[PDB]
């Protein structure tokens, strides 16, 4: 038996940590997304990748919108995916968005 | 070693409100690098204005006025000169390029 | 891999001997002096017919040419005594360049006069340089350089000592004949480690890291953070239903308003009243805040 | 934003690199053994990088939120967030010109076809095994020859 | 699991036990480390250092102690060395105290800081000749081909081209020829037709040889060595010699010894043990080859049992053998002391003459380091499943 | 003699050199006439030449990037360091190859102030040219760097190549929270709509909207009284979650 | 299945006819020795060896033999089928309805039902781009691959400026050496 709503999590990267002591995380694969996109049902998606996963600042944001019992705050962007912006900007690359 | 293991970042973690108003209020100063550069650098507004100052270039410049403190305290390398000038003499150059620039002077 | 270059391209030079560097001496000395004589002949003006010109920039170059004759027949030098100090620390190039400055230096310093050998001479400035590199260039975690004579003098003491027993030497026996405490040399034994490496394999299959392991103590919870605005705001919905003076009283002295702790003058001088006007009234206050109806809802906000 | 219409890639150039930092270290060094606090000038440089402790300038001068978007000039710190840390890129400025890999060593190289040379050939060339003729004027060659 | 630890030791029981059964001369585990390590040797051959008698103490403790206090289940090692001067002759005998060494219990484990372990066993091919025909697609006739591996060596291979001939290179370099093996081994080329003439497609390779003189194609054989070097005396035998008839560096299984005397029926009725590779072992296996590869089904040899020709089996039981545990830690001591002494005759040089004791010379440290790094992080030491005493078993 | 003529040097400045003294234009119509004109070996050459001829042809870049005088950093927590109880530290690998990059930089640095004869300044630009190599991507150029072990380094380019790739890094897929697992069987009273649930695991992972619904009618005073409750598993919780799934 | 989706050279190799008329049909040195006869005619067509276990090809009307009259593109021997070949024979449309009757039949084998049309979206992506046989007059390289939609659009732009014979067939391709024929460069980086 595993579960968990909110625990430690990695130094790394922003993912929950799993181990004996931990909670324990359930890795959710790729299939699996595969088949988020056969439903089509992309706000969960969108619900998945960014305010589970990885994006710090949200965690607070939604943790404390369900305490208060307010809306469910729009997902802000993938900090995790701006990490690879920066790899690129380390090697002399003009990267851009329009 | 795969076991939970808890190690240790470096700083401080605050759990401080956030705002945008009610702030303390600020000075700017554009100084001015060798390389022509105005760069407006925030001051606090209660504050004093140095003289040099590393810049966002990576290097020092001057103020946005023309104070000029001092173009001073830095010292002249200790060079092969002043080594060859503890373990020789004046006159061991002198008459010691006699003897080469006599032979330079003979060819 | 630039040995297979470098051997190479010091190959061609020939090797010397004392007598000639003697009068090459002479000829670097016959530049330098020509080389004053320049710059006082820029101070006093007057300058030289052309022979006269020739003959001093001509012996500033030659100068420069057995200069740099001998310091080609010392890289061989430099080869030659860094080569065994490899296995640790630091890359050989490296120390073919500091070994390099080091003879810099010694060239510099040296003296014929004195009749000894040039390698001899410069072997102190060489080992020198050696020990001020590797002093410098070896660690993550740069260390003075006093505390690595002990680490020197520690690990010779704790190798030879430890086949003196012929086993594993306790701390407190390094602070006996070491003449220091077991906490001294136990936080030496802390301090000469190396930093483990991140991103080797964990022992096995084979496809995960090591960074996948590291909890936070320092992390983010959300629940304290979360409790700590509303206990903010209950600090607010409480503090506002006492008198209009103990809430500036309170919030002007604890440094809440704006966060900082101020005198007792401080705060009274904004009054114009005493400092006991303020400490009764505060700590009539105090009293205020041990009844126990506002302290009921703010018992388990400790 | 979040409206996004495309993502462009070009070479960064070296003016717009230099416009991207916040400074130029130059010590090779991360902290202090035993304060364990970064050190002036190398690696985790507060000054071009930011404070490591929440709103905390290293002279210690100044802690609030009031106290943001200023600088504590003995310090030399911006008083902020430490996240940033994970955003501020920084830059090393180079005593000679330095040739990127990945136009040489790649198959094929758009090098060897750029000045139309030889790899084997310019590989002695970046290792500096020879010289080659850059430039030579023809005016003073052609009629005084 | 019992009687293989019970060898290394070499108990009264393990005494009798195989030496009612056969069993001439049985030699310890040890011992045959020893045996073949000792006499140490130096450079000058003007000092020498011997080794004797592997015994063993008594227990330090209990295994419910142990188990408890979460020790080691250990005892003490004595081996009685000697120093011996070869200028003069001296009797520096010393019984040095080893170090500690670890025991199985009578319910065949081992307990390492209390944790009770097990040395799992594991099965490799045994080493020895792979006879193989394979045939090719191109123009579908048959090459025969054999791979003969020894322990801790290089290989060589006896194989048949597509066209004519062989397939002789050693240590794979690129090819060599049958003859100049043979007659660069000294022999000529008339005892090629003697002994080897029928047994015909070989002539094709006496034909093709192409270099007439011993030495003459043995500098040849150099430039296939090296390549481009100045062949000496030196390369010509002593160093060929060096990679099949020293046997310091090119030493196949005992076994492995038994394995070419049992398949290439030898001179099998002998009691030896050796680790050295005649050469006529290896002409004989070239005339089994090329009575393979002309089609025939038996053979005998000039001294020793005929053999019926036949392929040979890749998984086959007597192709494939096991380490056992006493082998394992038989592997474990062997290069504990390959680890141990390559400074000790690096010693043997720089420390000072007549001041050394056999204690100055040995340290017990990297053999017990080995023993410690052995029954950590590996993944034949594992920790015992019990939960079910079917499990343990 | 005659060097007053002619230009010649070594390396990436006299790299630069051809860079700047370089022009497209005439070149790319000359490879129109070779095309117009040439075929086999002296046209696929140009084919091949002409690709990337034309490509800088295009766009408004220049080749000036190919060569660098700048090298940028990369922001120091995608390096950071750690240390564990004990005084464990622990750091990425980059750290010390642009501590070589700088103590070239510097060593080169202060070298050339004194001046040298030119066998050192080949070897201290090479050392640099090949610290920025080993820097980019190591095992490229000749032997990879490898420290301790013997085994090589993590480079720029294996953070982004390999099996810590772009699928390896996002599209491998990771752990999120508010999720469980646990073995299942039958429930064949139910309806295809409906499905059970074991009820640890469930007040579990229903946690903060239960602790919300619980404080709202006047349970507890706040939410730690709340947590607390919970992980004392106070038998008040039950009804409520009945209304909260 | 997994070969005949990145459709390389099957190991079955049998070819099919390639011009309507007779046939002369003879033994060859341990393989068989086939000579076709075109009907308008023409020249001869001949396959030299085809190994003797590759035994004939049953139609419809019970065995081929010698002297029968062949047809556009019938199979002459039992194996598997080239689809570049057919393709450059007798069209695009047919190789649409081998490769469906060609899948179909092995997941009929097993008896699982899967509807044609999915088969049709697999299909569509096969044959999207045009190789480059002549440049013609607009900086088409030969030897590369074109989208045919482009191809078609730059064509349309078919005003005057010296005309422009940039020729091409229909090509097929394997389905990873056409996924790497992308524009979106990550997932390109993703391999
Ligand atoms: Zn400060």
């Amino acid at each position: 038996i595993h579960a968990r709503s909110t625990g430690p999590y990695s130094m790394i990267t922003q993912q929950p940590l799993g181990g004996k002591a931990q909670f324990g995380g359930q890795r959710f694969g790729e299939m699996e997304c595969w088949a988020m996109q056969a439903y089509g049902a992309a706000y969960t998606l969108q619900e998945l990748l960014t305010i589970k996963s990885d994006d710090t600042v949200g965690r607070v944001k939604v943790y404390e919108a369900i305490v208060k019992g307010e809306n469910i705050p729009e997902p802000g962007i993938p900090e995790s995916f701006k990490v690879l912006l920066k790899e690129l900007q380390s090697l002399c690359l003009n990267v851009e968005v329009l | 070693a795969d076991r939970v293991l808890r190690g240790s970042r470096l700083g401080a973690v605050s759990y401080e409100t956030d705002r945008n108003h009610d702030l303390a209020p600020r000075q700017i100063a554009r100084y001015r690098t060798d390389n022509g550069e105005e760069f407006e650098v925030p001051f606090a507004d209660d504050a004093e204005i140095p003289g040099t100052w590393l810049c966002r270039n990576g290097m020092e410049g001057t103020l946005i006025e023309g104070d000029l403190p001092e173009p001073k305290k830095v010292k002249p390398p200790r060079t092969h000169w002043d080594m060859l000038l503890e373990r020789r003499s004046i006159e061991e150059l002198e008459e010691l390029l006699k003897e080469r620039l006599e032979l330079i002077r003979s060819r | 891999d630039s040995v297979r270059a470098y051997l190479k391209q010091i190959g061609k030079v020939a090797l010397l001997n004392a007598e000639e560097e003697v009068e090459l001496a002479k000829r670097i000395e016959a530049g330098l002096y020509a080389t004053q004589l320049m710059t006082e002949l820029s101070e006093r003006g007057e300058k030289l017919p052309a022979a006269q010109r020739r003959d001093m920039m001509w012996i500033c170059r030659d100068g420069d040419r057995a200069k740099n004759h001998l310091l080609e027949a010392n890289l061989r030098l430099v080869v030659s005594l860094a080569k065994r100090y490899t296995g640790r620390g630091m890359a050989f190039l490296d120390l073919i360049q500091e070994g390099n400055l080091g003879l810099i230096r010694a060239v510099e310093k040296f003296d014929y006069t004195k009749g000894y050998k040039f390698s001899t001479y410069a072997t102190w400035w060489i080992r020198q340089a050696i020990t001020r590199a590797m002093a410098d260039q070896a660690r993550t975690i740069r260390i003075p350089v006093h505390m690595v004579e002990v680490i020197n003098k520690l690990g010779r003491i704790q190798r030879e000592l430890l086949q003196d027993l012929g086993r594993e030497p306790t701390p407190e026996e390094l602070a006996k004949e070491m003449d220091i405490t077991p906490e001294k040399v136990l936080e030496i034994q802390q301090y000469a480690r190396e930093p483990i490496s991140l991103d080797q394999t964990i022992g096995d299959e084979g496809d995960s890291q090591l960074g996948d392991f590291i909890e936070d103590s320092e992390a983010v919870v959300a629940v304290d953070a979360v409790s700590f605005t509303l206990l903010q705001d209950q600090l607010q919905s409480v503090l506002d239903t006492l008198s209009e003076r103990e809430a500036g009283v309170v919030r002007l002295r604890f440094g809440l308003t704006d966060g900082q702790p101020r005198t007792l003058d401080e705060i009274g001088q904004v009054y114009g009243v005493t400092r006991e006007r303020i400490r009764q009234i505060e700590s009539k206050t105090m009293s205020k805040l041990r009844h126990p109806s506002r302290s009921q809802v703010l018992r388990d906000y400790l | 934003v979040n409206f996004f219409d495309e993502l462009r890639i070009g070479l960064a150039t070296a003016e717009d690199i230099r416009q991207w930092s916040y400074g130029e270290v130059k010590k090779p060094e991360t902290i202090n053994y035993r304060t364990l606090k970064p050190e002036k000038d190398g690696l985790f440089c507060e000054k071009i990088f930011g404070p490591t402790r929440d709103w905390e300038c290293y002279c210690g001068k100044y802690k609030r939120v009031r106290f943001k978007g200023i600088i504590c000039e003995r310090c030399g710190v911006e008083v902020t967030r430490a996240k940033v840390r994970r955003e501020r890129m920084g830059h090393i400025e180079l005593a000679a010109p330095v040739t990127h890999i990945w136009y040489f060593k790649g198959v094929p190289s758009r090098l060897g076809y750029l000045l139309d040379l030889a790899p084997k050939d310019l590989e002695k060339i970046i290792y500096f095994a020879a010289y080659v003729i850059t430039s030579v004027d023809e005016e003073m060659r052609h009629n005084e020859l | 699991q019992t009687d293989s630890f019970e060898w290394l030791i070499g108990s009264p029981r393990w005494r009798e036990s195989a030496a009612e059964r056969g069993d001439v001369n049985p030699v310890g585990g040890l011992e045959e480390v020893l045996y073949e390590l000792s006499p140490i040797e130096d450079f000058s051959g003007s000092m020498s250092l011997s080794f004797s008698d592997p015994r063993f103490d008594d227990v330090k403790a209990p295994v419910d102690e142990c188990k408890d206090k979460d020790m080691t289940y250990a005892a003490p090692l004595f081996v009685t060395a000697e120093f011996i001067n070869n200028n003069t002759g001296e009797i520096k005998s010393q019984t040095v105290f080893m170090g500690d060494f670890p025991m199985m219990t009578e319910k065949g484990t081992f307990i390492i800081n209390g944790t009770e372990r097990v040395v799992v066993s594991q099965l490799v091919r045994s080493p020895g000749v792979y006879f193989d025909e394979t045939i090719d697609k191109s123009t579908d006739k048959t090459l025969h081909s054999v791979k003969v591996i020894p322990s801790r060596g290089a290989w060589l291979e006896f194989d048949v081209d597509k066209r004519d001939t062989v397939g002789v290179r050693i240590d794979r370099k690129r090819r060599q020829p049958v003859t100049v093996l043979l007659k660069a081994l000294g022999w000529t080329s008339e005892q090629i037709v003697e002994r080897f003439g029928f047994s015909e497609i070989m002539r094709s390779t006496l034909e093709k040889d192409n270099t007439v003189g011993t030495d003459e194609a043995l500098l040849d054989i150099y430039r296939k060595l090296r390549p481009g070097e100045p062949p000496t005396k030196e390369s010509a035998q002593t160093l060929l010699e060096n990679l099949f008839f020293k046997e310091k560096r090119y030493d196949l299984a005992r076994v492995g010894r038994y394995k070419v005397n049992k398949k290439l029926g030898l001179h099998v009725g002998e009691p030896i043990t050796s680790s050295t590779l005649t050469e006529e072992d290896v002409v004989a296996t070239i005339e089994y080859l090329v009575r393979l590869h002309e089609g025939q089904t038996t053979m005998t040899v000039p001294g020793g049992v005929e053999v019926p020709v036949e392929t040979d089996d890749i998984d086959h039981f007597g192709n494939r053998r096991l380490r056992t545990v006493g082998e394992l830690i038989q592997n474990q001591i062997r290069v504990g002391m390959s680890r141990m002494e390559r400074v000790v005759r690096e010693r043997m040089t720089t420390q000072d003459v007549e001041a050394i004791t056999p204690q100055t010379l040995i340290n017990i440290r990297p053999v017990v380091a080995a023993i410690k790094e052995f029954f950590g992080t590996s993944q034949l030491s594992q920790f015992m499943d019990q939960n079910n005493p079917l499990s343990g078993l | 003699r005659y060097g007053e003529y002619f230009t010649g040097a070594m390396g990436a400045e006299s790299i630069q050199k051809l860079i700047e003294n370089f022009d497209i234009d005439a070149e790319a119509e000359s490879l129109r006439d070779v095309i117009r004109n040439g075929k086999g070996q002296k046209k696929l050459r140009a084919l091949k030449r002409l690709k990337v001829v034309a490509a800088f042809q295009q766009s408004g870049n220049s080749p000036m990037g190919m060569v660098l005088d700048a090298v940028p950093v990369i922001p120091p927590e995608l390096r950071p360091m750690v240390q564990l109880d004990g005084g464990r530290f622990a750091t990425s690998d980059l750290n010390d190859l642009y501590r070589r990059v700088i103590n070239r930089n510097n060593r080169l640095k202060r070298l050339i102030d004194l001046g040298a004869p030119e066998i050192i300044v080949n070897n201290e630009k090479r050392m640099l040219q090949e610290s920025v190599d080993a820097l980019f991507d190591n095992g490229r150029r000749g032997r990879p760097v490898t420290g301790p072990g013997n085994r090589p380094l993590k480079s720029l380019s294996d953070l982004l190549k390999g099996k810590q790739g772009r699928f390896r890094q996002n599209l491998l897929g990771k752990r999120v929270d508010y999720s469980g697992r646990s073995v299942i069987v039958v429930g064949p009273q139910l309806k295809l709509h409906q499905c059970g649930l074991p009820k640890l695991m469930a007040l579990e992972l229903f946690k903060p909207f239960v602790m919300k619904r619980l404080v709202d009618l006047n349970h507890a005073q706040n939410i730690k009284s709340a947590k607390r409750m919970v992980e004392r598993q106070r038998p008040q919780v039950w009804d409520v979650l009945e209304e909260v799934i | 299945v997994q070969e005949l989706f990145e459709a390389r050279v099957p190991r079955g190799k049998a070819p099919i006819a390639d011009v309507t008329g007779r046939v002369r049909l003879e033994d060859g040195e341990r393989f068989y020795k086939i000579t076709i006869v075109p009907d308008d005619g023409g020249e001869e067509v001949v396959y030299d060896k085809i190994s003797k276990r590759q035994r004939l090809r049953v139609f419809k009307e019970r065995v081929l033999s010698d002297g029968d009259h062949v047809e556009v593109g019938q199979q002459l021997m039992e194996g598997s089928a080239d689809p570049h070949e057919v393709l450059r024979v007798q069209g695009p449309r047919e190789v649409q309805i081998h490769l469906v009757r060609e899948v179909q039949e092995v997941y009929r084998a097993q008896g699982v039902s899967i509807h044609d049309k999915h088969i049709e979206v697999i299909v569509r992506q096969m044959l999207r781009r045009v190789t480059i046989i002549d440049s013609g007059s607009t900086e088409f390289l030969p030897g590369s691959l074109i989208d045919r939609a482009e191809f078609e659009a730059e064509n349309r732009r078919v005003v005057a400026e010296g005309g422009e014979p940039a020729a091409g067939r229909p090509v097929l391709m394997g389905i990873t050496k056409a996924s790497l024929a992308t524009d979106s460069w990550l997932s390109a980086a993703s391999f």
